[PDB]
């Protein structure tokens, strides 16, 4: 066994060697190992991303119009972002403007995603890590009723509902089909809600799994369909006529309708049953906000969201803002320049991909995407991994890394910028929440903190899509309709070499697609996507990424049921296909 | 009176088939969950992980063998000795061979299962390889698109629970119910390609009337799907009806027939 | 002035006359005017439809196949119901046998007109006479919440919901534009709900305002469209296709699957809404099950519904039975024939009709539409009435008798008649209704009890609707997906000269068409619907119809405010556009 | 903030224009009442009767002279003096008249107050009269159908709110929105049209795989609608598509065509 430091960490690879391989309730496919100590702590935590597509390989030769449909399959949960990204990356290659309606319907697109994709994390995907639903069975639906009142407006909140579903659950558990709940963790001593609060939760989780089907509602209409809407460079295919011949060919004043009922029971969801229940998941479990920091105290990063000056992306124009904090000095947020090749480079010395020099970081328009199979001696063979050498190749993921930096990204990232760049809304927010919680502010800097921000930006994106939609019928009052630019449609238009760079902040962090175009056809496109920098492997300096660093140094009750990593992990929403691509 | 029992897999894919499913308006996914089927093993909703979903997966396909439903989403890679798709330390074609040799049936979700989609297009870099092409043994219900419609997958599912019998299929596998026809021939805008009526540029004065889109690329014409008649998230919309041409995302190599905007 | 005896009553047209006109919060155009003497009891009423179109003149000379599209627009409240009637009669006249899944969807869209009909009439039409919406304003939430929870399992009860709903009126009247509400009789002596009664009530309506339109997706399924679905002589137009190429053309799974969701949801919200609201109201206004009892202890009528065995309208078939009630003698329930020509027969000397004997009744097979517009010595004159002359003509609504008795119709007459057939599910339902507000069985025949029974009928039918779609989907298993027989569509196939008739019971009472063909072509068309029975004027014995009947004897406490006279009438929920077609 | 006043009034009809209203999906028919207008006279919904109607009626059009949105249902029969439809003791028309006089604009809602409807086909025994013909020295503007789509008349409600104008109308009166194209010419069985492949009789193998319906007398050809692109019922269905040819019920005279099942 080895140790060595880094990061005020100490990686120690002595101990007892535990494995958690498939990790469920994420996207895609990923491992993690770590070894514990004598006192069961962590000492040592490896990220590995178990699957790999080559996206950047399949899209070389295609023409630059056609890139948004083909990665936007990298990933069917973050669905459109990478749409977004790739039509950003061609406008700025070849100088394409969109008109202005064009650009809000984006900024639609781009906020109705972030409040589905938010909502079904929060109980779909990490829900069972903080509620024990078979102890939901024990509760007083009267109890549970009291309860819920207390905290909230919502109307769905009777003794007689609260009963109902749990005889619903008591149906379904017992034949023995217990289903997704087979072989669970309840009953471990971290589950720290009372009987009540788990029913009230169980109820949420099954109001939540229905009521999240309607928000996508808003892509269908102005994108064809959801999962996986369509797009265009230039701007939006979904033409408007509000008041001449062939309307019902169109975006008319019915379809808009359509769209502001879904606003509207969206922002009521969230605000009334979402937050709540975050502000009581944090009430219940306060030893939360000091366990699982990692970088979010050392590292964090933002590009900025949401451009509401049409195709301009600098400061002034991004609702949501941009910037980097390094070395723990949040008096300093660092403007972020996605061009400059000393800032984002990827390395590959821990990670199964060729290099020509494996001890030097490319910046993506530098970008190599040449898979090599190699993890060297794991305790098995190369088709039996029974332990990752975390020496040497360990991962399908690259190691991104800012100005030689490992950050985290995300919701958490995007909430400390925000604070410490002065944005108003974002200060009181958050000092409200944690006063509220009884809370000093660096308990944001932690597993807890990245749930209670998460179900936050899910209510400040409710917020923007009201602003959004008004912003549009505004432009058609104004008899401002346009929702495509086709002056450089043609090739014949184009440069005969350029390149361009889109960015974006997904519901998971920091996006960002380069692209260079030679005689009419891609040559070149490289991704960088949030949970590629989060689940990063280790670079030639031995520095840990976003995920090893927050694992490290966590106490287990119980080492064979990984609870505590599963809450740590899930709290930044992974997504390895979108890792990987 | 027990439901019955179904293991859904997952190997290279970006899980918008499970994120179609969820979707349901009718069955809800909380009510096909909850009393159609039991679903007792899926990576993206389970409560275990690691060993003890290894467990899980174990007991039920021992307990259940020959009796259970297998759906997969996704598909295997076969270069790197299949190593481009790791399940519990091993390659993901063995855990698909497991599961397949106790089911009695299986479906294939989704253009990843039923075709290669995205990863099997130009140059295919792992060798991504559809179901069919590996277990040869098992009948298998192809349920294409990329994603398939939400009460398409769901529609499917009740036909299965309630008449206790597969769907009958096309010559490729596909249940004719709603594969039988092409997108073509039951759309809305149709009355417009025979009368040579079409959008030539995007937000032209056609487009603002609903022209047909033959001549931005619509791939309707040689696509068969639900999409003109069923349509998309409670029949609101579908990718022609909101302006955009079918890319032809139900049918076998749709990404390597020519750019999306280059006329069928 | 004069007086004289009938059925019971003394009928007095000295002292003050009060006139209604307009009837409002029912279908069409009504007038009524009562005499009052010094005691404010009423001694005299007179029911006047004030409308007329002339279907029965307009269908002569058609094809009896598209009678159905014609007769279906007597009514867009009780949609469907008239087509369905005439489907029936030009089956029954050419001698057509429907397969067996038509007469089950035909079923289907009966109960759904049933469920959606009795729910809007309750909210919509009759609450606003027991519910003071004003009042609401003055309800504590809280108290509101507790009031709801202790009568049902409805998940929407919080403190937080009745105080949105609160506010939410409390802002609509704020600007003085009371809508709806303005004049109205709030503050009456007769409101007898305690404010939190009122809050919930007012909660409700809402709810059900919102809810009614999902009930009728089943309609737009088989039908097409609501209001006005589609129907044809042969069985129903909705091919069916589960498991074949085209089914996406067809009435497939995914359609089906739409319709069980509907169902379901329409069951819970008439049980959990609906039911324990009429109870409440019953509680509340114990006195008004001895106040309206008119006709309800002396005549009732049904012809029955809803044939469970295809093309067989007899009494082991029909899933509603049928019968008449006279003399108050509800130990002898009498079989109905709708052929005999001494049975349902319709007089005229009080109503705007030319006949060759007015001293006689007429059969509809011998039925004459001429219309005669003479109100004879009234105040004021033809153009500008002051006051009927119920002594002659008065009314566009022809006089139906039954055997020369004057009946009632409608959800308190079935529920009479089954009640009395021992239909053991009518029997449970009534019996375990009337314990509950501890009212003997006799409480039923009045206004309160109008009501109840309406509700007892909306939670009849929409478990009819499970049943019928199991029904359905068994026949599909079994490989027979028929919808229509055609070997006698073709006029050449039919009798040279035929007649029949269609029976039905319709949400307002019984519903008959009598339809004679000769050489392709209708001859004679003449329609019988429920609100011509209620709405009755007198007939040469000077024996009153059911309103009239219903409203002598009535107290009232303020003369110049008609509420009592509201309550009774709209306890019948007149149609009189039906009435007078 | 002060709602625009809206006075709804009914003639000759059988009340399916109103129903269609109470069905809107989006905005909630709740929504307009509480939100969108003043609905300030309605027979269907309102709680005051008789006198206290009158009254309300008169102090309305009164205090809101030139301001109201007049809204009409049904239509005035010439017949018996006019009294074949009756209101306070006089004929419906004078009714009619003075709530015209003060409006700043009307809405004919449905094919009654638009053109005649079912009261007005052969032999019209009542000479039933649509509005235009009536009232001539005000804006109408004709929405028809029996009834017309309940999403259309929320949209056109909304549209007036919103954008503090009347929609643009056709030379018949008729929103350019909704009424500017033929069902026929949206229909999504238009392909089975133009390849000759029709239903022949009820229930037939054609029907079966939803084929056209212009051989079983469909008048889509020559009637102008939204049925076939915004549909029913928050998109549901529409006549055709649960398998029954379009009546041509939005068109004047449309009774008068000769049998429903007669060809166009
Ligand atoms: S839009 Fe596409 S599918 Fe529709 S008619 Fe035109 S080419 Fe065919
Ligand atoms: S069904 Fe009617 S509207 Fe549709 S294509 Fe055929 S004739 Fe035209
Ligand atoms: N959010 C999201 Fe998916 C990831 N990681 C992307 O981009
Ligand atoms: N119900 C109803 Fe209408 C009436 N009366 C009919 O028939
Ligand atoms: Fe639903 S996983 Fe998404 S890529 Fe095309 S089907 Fe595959
Ligand atoms: Fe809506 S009232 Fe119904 S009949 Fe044809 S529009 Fe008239
Ligand atoms: S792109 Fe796919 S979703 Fe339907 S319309 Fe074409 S088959
Ligand atoms: S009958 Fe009427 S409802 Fe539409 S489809 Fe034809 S215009
Ligand atoms: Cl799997
Ligand atoms: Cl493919
Ligand atoms: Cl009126
Ligand atoms: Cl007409
Ligand atoms: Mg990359
Ligand atoms: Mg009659
Ligand atoms: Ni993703
Ligand atoms: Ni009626």
């Amino acid at each position: 066994s080895t140790q060595y430091e880094t990061q005020g960490y100490t990686i120690n690879n002595a101990g007892r060697r535990l494995v958690v391989d498939p990790i469920t309730r994420i996207e895609g496919h990923m491992r993690c190992e770590v070894n514990i100590n004598d006192q069961n702590v962590i000492t040592n935590a490896v990220s590995c991303g178990t699957m790999f597509r080559g996206l950047e390989i399949i899209l070389q030769g295609r023409d630059p119009r056609d890139a948004w449909a083909f990665v936007e399959r990298i990933c069917g949960v973050c669905t459109g972002v990478h749409a977004l990204a790739s039509v950003y990356a061609i406008e700025d290659a070849i100088g394409i403007k969109v008109p202005d309606n064009a650009n809000i319907i984006r900024n639609i697109m781009l906020a109705t995603l972030w409040c589905h994709d938010h909502l079904v994390h929060f109980y779909q995907l990490a829900g069972m890590d903080w509620i024990d639903v078979l102890d939901a069975l024990k509760a007083d639906p009267r109890k549970t009723s009291e309860l819920a009142q207390s905290l909230s407006s919502w109307p769905k909140s009777s003794p007689g509902y609260f009963f109902d579903v749990q005889n619903r659950l008591k149906k379904f558990v017992e034949g023995g089909q217990l289903g997704i709940f087979r072989n669970g963790y309840w009953g471990h001593p971290q589950y720290k809600l009372p009987p009540e609060a788990n029913l009230m939760g169980f109820a949420h989780y099954l109001e939540a799994l229905d009521f999240q089907r309607e928000i996508v509602k808003i892509h269908a209409v102005f994108g064809g369909k959801n999962p996986h809407p369509n797009w265009i460079v230039g701007g939006m295919p979904c033409a408007i006529n509000i008041d001449e011949s062939g309307a019902v060919g169109a975006v008319n004043m019915e379809r808009l309708n359509l769209v502001q009922s879904i606003i509207t029971r969206t922002a009521d969801f969230i605000n009334n049953v979402m937050i709540p229940d975050a502000l009581a998941i944090g009430q219940f479990n306060k030893p939360w906000s000091e366990i699982g920091t990692g970088l979010s105290d050392k590292c964090v990063l933002s590009y900025g969201a949401f451009p509401d000056i049409a195709n301009d992306f600098g400061e002034k124009s991004l609702l949501m803002p941009g910037g980097a904090v390094i070395n723990g000095d949040f008096n300093n947020v660092l403007p972020v320049d996605l061009v400059d090749p000393q800032q984002v480079q990827e390395f590959v010395d821990h990670a199964w991909y060729r290099y020509p020099n494996d001890q030097v970081g490319r910046h993506p328009f530098d970008g190599i995407t040449d898979p090599w199979y190699n993890p060297g001696d794991v305790k098995g063979s190369d088709t039996n991994i029974q332990q990752l050498n975390e020496q040497e190749r360990y991962s399908w993921i690259k190691a991104p890394r800012w100005r030689g930096n490992a950050m985290e990204v995300g919701p958490l990232a995007r909430t400390l910028i925000a604070y410490h760049k002065g944005d108003a809304a974002t200060v009181e927010s958050v000092d409200r929440m944690m006063s509220a919680l009884n809370l000093p502010l660096s308990g944001i800097q932690s597993t807890l903190g990245r749930i209670l921000c998460r179900a936050h930006e899910a209510q400040w994106a409710a917020g923007k899509l009201q602003y959004f939609f008004d912003k549009l019928m505004t432009n058609l009052k104004n008899g401002n309709l346009a929702t495509a630019s086709t002056e450089k449609w043609e090739p014949a238009t184009w440069p005969t070499e350029c390149r361009g760079v889109g960015f974006t902040e997904a519901a998971r962090g920091a996006l960002g697609h380069w692209a260079a175009i030679r005689d009419g056809k891609i040559d070149l496109y490289q991704c960088v996507v949030p949970t590629t920098w989060n689940a990063s492997p280790r670079d030639p300096k031995g520095q840990i990424g976003a995920y090893e660093a927050a694992l490290m140094n966590t106490k287990m009750a119980i080492p064979e049921q990984p609870l505590e990593i599963l809450r740590t992990l899930h709290s930044f929403d992974p997504c390895l296909a979108c890792s990987t691509h | 009176k027990p439901r019955i029992p179904v293991v859904w897999i997952h190997g290279l894919e970006c899980t918008c088939c499970t994120e179609s499913f969820i979707r349901s308006a009718h069955p809800l996914a909380k009510d096909v969950i909850l009393s159609l089927i039991s679903l007792d093993y899926d990576d993206t909703l389970m409560a275990a992980a690691g060993t003890q979903a290894e467990e899980v997966f174990e007991d039920i396909i021992t307990q259940y063998n020959g009796k259970y439903i297998l759906a997969v989403e996704g598909n295997p890679p076969l270069g790197e000795q299949g190593m481009f798709c790791i399940s519990s330390g091993r390659p993901f074609i063995e855990k698909l061979k497991r599961a397949a040799a106790g089911a009695s049936a299986i479906i294939a979700w989704g253009t990843c299962a039923s075709w290669g989609c995205v990863q099997a297009a130009r140059p295919n870099p792992t060798q991504a390889t559809p179901i069919d092409k590996v277990i040869t043994d098992k009948p298998i219900i192809k349920v294409p698109g990329c994603p398939p419609i939400p009460d398409v997958m769901s529609a499917i599912i009740t036909y299965m629970v309630t008449f206790d019998r597969l769907p009958d299929v096309d010559r490729m596998g596909r249940p004719l119910m709603f594969y039988g026809q092409r997108i073509h021939d039951k759309c809305y805008r149709r009355a417009h390609f025979d009368a040579g009526e079409f959008v030539q540029s995007w937000d032209d004065d056609a487009a603002r009337k609903g022209y047909c889109l033959y001549k931005m690329g619509c791939k309707g014409p040689t696509t068969y799907n639900a999409c003109s008649s069923t349509r998309w998230n409670d029949g609101v919309s579908f990718p022609i009806q909101s302006g955009h041409g079918c890319l032809g995302c139900a049918e076998n190599g749709f990404w390597d027939r020519g750019s999306f905007y280059s006329r069928v």
